[PDB]
């Protein structure tokens, strides 16, 4: 899980 | 799998949960579906009470995120307006 946006 | 439902209203600092998973993201097995890593303390999803750090999202509002990039899922969150249905399976 490389990339992780937080919304 | 379990099929649920969870509408949000849009806070301050959003909708209160972070999302990894896409097709251009890195995971073990087949499994390349938007899912929660964390809910934020306070936040709109904690607040509600249904959504679950795991969840697979797979619809927002009428935007189907099942088979998209991580970006595509961050921007159809973020476009989604003051109030949200998160279709997710558990």
């Amino acid at each position: 899980s490389y990339l992780v946006t937080s919304v | 799998y379990e099929y649920e439902e969870i509408t949000l209203e849009r806070g301050n600092s959003g909708l209160g949960f972070s999302i990894a998973g896409g097709t251009d993201n890195p995971h073990i097995g087949d499994d390349s579906s938007i899912f929660i890593t964390k809910i934020i303390t306070g936040g709109a999803a904690a607040q509600d009470g249904r959504l679950r750090v795991n969840d697979c999202i797979l619809r927002v509002n009428e935007v189907d995120v099942r088979d998209v990039t991580h970006s595509k899922a961050v921007e159809a969150l973020k476009e989604a307006g003051s109030i949200v249905r998160l279709y997710v399976k558990r």
